[PDB]
């Protein structure tokens, strides 16, 4: 198929600044290009059609132009209600290949995360599989990593993270990592720590607990 | 008004079939074109098929390879999609869309798909997996006071090994709203989802105040309440 | 060119305005063009919007009431109401008469532009028997029939077999 | 009357034309504002509200938002026009093409 | 060996026109039939110098308002120019009957 | 025929609208026609004067002021001021849209009239490869290139050498 | 705003046969009927009446 390419993957800008999101086609079209505004839980809305005009109901803050394969979506009137994922669509020929998607985020000051860690209870260890949950709140940006270390040894292949969306008021994120361990391997180890690596922290915060004091 | 209503959700085992439906009202159905655009979790939009008013020129995507069958009816104003040979990669949210037709502001003569699509619908959740329906496993987390410089604490519950997605996790049947944050579901390697939910509480009433973690699984009708202490 | 050199339109092709009817050893059927029809639709769709978007009417009234003690201004109001009506009886009925004269000429221009798209590529490789038909002097499969629609028909490449028959 | 410009009274001003050979007649016993000067006039234009200065240039049409020398069929600046003036439209571009399509 | 090709005019013009075939079409040469420019002056009409009253309106000049004393009325004009701040007209209030007819007669 | 059978105009010939590009053994360069360009300029120059000389406006005013005790006649004055404006929003914007449609058609007619001036004299003495090009099958000097521009190209006088190549 | 059987002069003056009427806070046009005879119950010469029908 005729593939599409967007750049970059995520744009972080504030209200009032200029947002430049490009979408280059692999072949020459020069007349037909679509642009959608996809929201989670809502229907997408066509913003730009043909890369020259604007759809009815769309405000005049959006703008698009280009001839050939180079096209530019210029936003000089950015509102707080427009921080969403945008997609480009080729209209000719078939198939109607959509874009990759570019998430627009609110730019603010870098904040330090608050590290929390929950020890496993007695109801989860008796079931045969226990898990330790580490919590990260009030951090920016979304690029945060959780380094699980058990008895001063880095673990891999048995952890999974879960990140929420951006906050409407604080413009922050929330992260929760879960390290899955078996019943026989839980009683062998004693120290369970959650080392946090963040851009806003000058030193890695490592919170741990005791296995016999859960 | 001009709107599209999607229906036909549920749980389909791999190797079966599923027929989707899209209702249309408030506009002429026998003059415009229709499409099928899905959205995988973690991916973007994906065009599937195209049909005309006379159902003569029918297109298919590269990911379909003739496995799907799209039909319509101009008299009943309906759009159907007979899907066959469903696998685990077909788990997406299927929508319905109408082509624009022209380049002017008001298209009085409907053309083709050369100027994108404008009308969009709500969509339905379609999940195809070989795993059966399994109730969630609720385990409470032990509270602890780790925020020394902030003087706060945290507590919550861990929900794992359930099918299908999602699970709406609340606290005190919706009464507790301060500090409640719901994490999205992440699919594990075993074929089941997992999510968490925490409540930010101060460290003054950590070892005295308790909360009830309410777990509500909507497709399986499973409601498990576990006290966190 | 309806009821002229060409007889008329067909009811088999309902997927557009213009197109071609394939007839060879591989099959047959009706097929409309996606390039020439979509461009010609935008010419007529902007023509309808040329008298709607440019007619910048305001939130006012055209009709008005008057008393019969003011028959001096009621006659001028008759020149306002029926005077604009007599212009709109003249100008608007001329627009529908002249733009449909343009549309029947532009559809005739869409005939001739599609004819010159075929005739300049099939000077000696097709027989002109009228009614928009072009019988090839060689083998022309479904890939060859789609090349004349998009305009990708090379003349010296297909003239090697048409000169023998 | 209501107090306008610290005056509780009014004064209605009237006017008429005098034909060549006609004799005007005034007769009143009070509340008459008699004229001091007269304006002898002879014609075959309207009013303009603007803040543009005056110069010794010459043109064929006048507009409040500036001088206009047309020699053009249409204009789009102001409807209140005085003289041999072009038509007023609400469009922003009515450029008549004379050459070919500019495609390199 | 020879080559005879029909040439057409093209340049770097940016003025676009409106056609029924396509909107926003750039042409090479074009005459702007819509006057969008303005000199910003009050010129004459057919050699006749107009009458400018300044801060006073017509009713301040036809009645003799005392704040419009610095004024040299010419023997002929083609139009009368008022200002947006023309409040020094009728210093005494009143109902100027048939006032709109006198603004066109003079 | 811009963005059609012909690609577009050129920036080398700035001495007129239409013309030819010479390319032979004696030299090369751009040259515009003196007969076809000057006649076609007078078509467009009289078109601009068709809406100026015929618009016999008088020494009067279009705008007028009224009092708010006369709102019965102020609504008719709105039908005089904005009513003629809505006609001028409709009629004047249609003229620029239709005469430029005529100008683009007449320039396309200036292409076809110059094409039929060449094609009727070069039926077998030139190869039609598109884009307004006509490659001769024999020797054509600068005197021969000026004969096709003025229309003084005899067919049997130059067909003796073109039939050999 | 729909006045029913009464015309504008029955509404702007307060005719008693047009009591069952709920006047909205905003409108765009006034609708009269062909049998609008229950307007001015007392006769008179409504001076400048045609300009008042366009102002409201």
């Amino acid at each position: 198929d005729i593939q599409m390419t967007q750049s970059p993957s995520s744009v972080s800008a504030s209200v009032g600044d200029r947002v430049t999101i490009t979408c280059r086609a692999s072949q020459g079209i020069s007349s037909y290009l679509a642009w959608y505004q996809l929201k989670p839980g809502r229907a997408p809305k066509l913003l730009i059609y043909g890369a020259t005009r604007l759809q009815s109901g769309v405000p005049s803050r959006f703008s698009g132009s280009g001839s050939g394969t180079d096209f530019t979506l210029t936003i000089s009137g950015l509102q707080p209600e427009d921080f969403a994922t945008y997609h480009c669509q080729q209209a000719d020929s078939f198939p109607l290949t959509f874009g990759q998607g570019t998430r627009l985020e609110i730019k603010r000051t870098v904040a330090a995360p608050s590290v929390f860690i929950f020890p496993p209870s007695d109801e989860q260890l008796k079931s045969g599989t226990a898990s330790v949950v580490c919590l990260l709140n009030n951090f920016y940006p979304r690029e945060a990593k959780v380094q699980w270390k058990v008895d001063n040894a880095l673990q891999s292949g048995n952890s999974q993270e879960s990140v929420t969306e951006q906050d409407s008021k604080d413009s922050t994120y929330s992260l929760s990592s879960t390290l899955t361990l078996s019943k026989a391997d839980y009683e062998k180890h004693k120290v369970y720590a959650c080392e946090v690596t963040h851009q806003g922290l000058s030193s890695p915060v490592t919170k741990s607990f005791n296995r016999g004091e859960c | 008004e001009v709107q599209l209503v999607e229906s036909g959700g549920g749980l389909v085992q791999p190797g079966g079939s599923l027929r989707l439906s899209c209702a249309a009202s408030g506009f002429t159905f026998s003059t415009y074109n229709m499409n099928w655009v899905r959205q995988a979790p973690g991916k973007g939009l994906e065009w599937l098929s195209y049909i005309s008013t006379s159902s003569n020129t029918i297109y298919y995507a590269d990911s379909v390879k003739g496995r799907f069958t799209i039909s319509r009816d101009n008299a009943k104003n309906s759009l159907f999609l007979q899907m066959n040979s469903l696998r685990d990669e077909d788990t997406a949210v299927y929508y319905c869309a109408r082509d624009r037709g022209c380049s002017s502001t008001n298209c009085y003569v409907v053309g083709y798909y050369f100027y994108g699509m404008d009308v969009w619908g709500q969509g339905t959740t379609v999940t195809v997996s070989s795993a059966s329906t399994k109730g969630p496993s609720v385990f409470p987390l032990a509270p602890s006071s780790k925020s020394t410089s902030g003087g706060t604490a945290a507590l919550g519950c861990l929900v794992k090994d359930y099918f299908p997605e999602p699970v709406t996790v609340s606290w005190n049947s919706g009464a507790l709203t301060s500090g409640v944050h719901t994490f999205p579901a992440v699919l594990q390697s075993s074929g089941l989802y997992s999510l968490s939910s925490v409540v930010t509480v101060p460290s003054s009433s950590l070892g005295t105040q308790t909360y009830i973690c309410n777990v509500n699984h909507k497709p399986s009708n499973t409601k498990v309440d576990k006290k966190v202490e | 060119a309806i009821a002229g050199f060409i007889e008329g339109g067909w009811t088999g092709m309902v997927d557009g305005w213009y197109g071609y009817h394939h007839q060879n050893e591989q099959g047959s059927g009706y097929a409309a063009d996606l390039k020439s029809t979509q461009n010609a639709i935008d010419k007529i769709t902007n023509k309808v919007n040329s008298v709607i978007e440019k007619m910048n009417t305001q939130f006012t009234a055209v009709g008005k009431e008057f008393n019969h003690l003011e028959k001096r201004i009621e006659n001028l109001n008759k020149k306002v109401d029926d005077g604009f009506l007599d212009i709109w009886t003249y100008n608007a009925e001329l627009l529908v008469l002249l733009e449909n004269e343009r549309t029947l000429d532009y559809h005739d221009s869409n005939v001739k532009n599609l004819y010159e798209k075929v005739r300049n590529q099939l000077k000696n490789n097709a027989k002109e028997i009228g009614n928009g038909c072009f019988e090839f002097y060689h083998k022309c499969d479904n890939t060859c029939m789609e090349s004349v629609k998009n305009g990708t028909y090379d003349y010296p490449k297909y003239s090697e077999e048409a000169k023998l028959n | 009357r209501p107090k306008v410009r610290d005056q509780e009274g009014r004064m209605n001003y009237y006017w008429t034309l005098v034909e060549p050979g006609d004799k005007i007649t005034f007769e009143a016993t009070g509340n008459l504002v008699v004229p001091r000067y007269a304006f002898a006039m002879e014609r075959n234009s309207g009013i303009i509200i603007s803040d543009t200065p005056v110069h010794d240039c010459n043109t064929t049409c006048q507009t409040p938002k500036g001088a206009i020398n047309t020699s053009l069929p249409f204009q789009n600046i102001h409807p209140i026009t005085i003289g041999k003036c072009p038509k007023y439209v609400k469009s922003t571009k009515l450029r008549l093409a004379t050459g070919l399509r500019n495609v390199p | 060996s020879d080559t005879l090709c029909i040439g057409y005019h093209a340049n770097n013009s940016t003025d676009t026109v409106d056609t029924v075939l396509e909107k926003n079409v750039t042409v090479t040469h074009s005459v702007n039939l819509l006057e969008d420019k303005h000199n910003g002056k009050l010129c004459k009409l057919r050699g006749v110098a107009p009458l400018h009253l300044g801060k006073c309106n017509i009713a301040g000049w036809i009645l003799g308002n005392p704040e419009c004393e610095s004024l040299s009325t010419a023997s002929s004009w083609s139009y009368i120019v008022e200002t947006s701040s023309s409040d020094n007209g009728t210093c005494y209030p009143g109902d100027f009957i048939d006032y709109e007819e006198l603004r066109e007669q003079l």
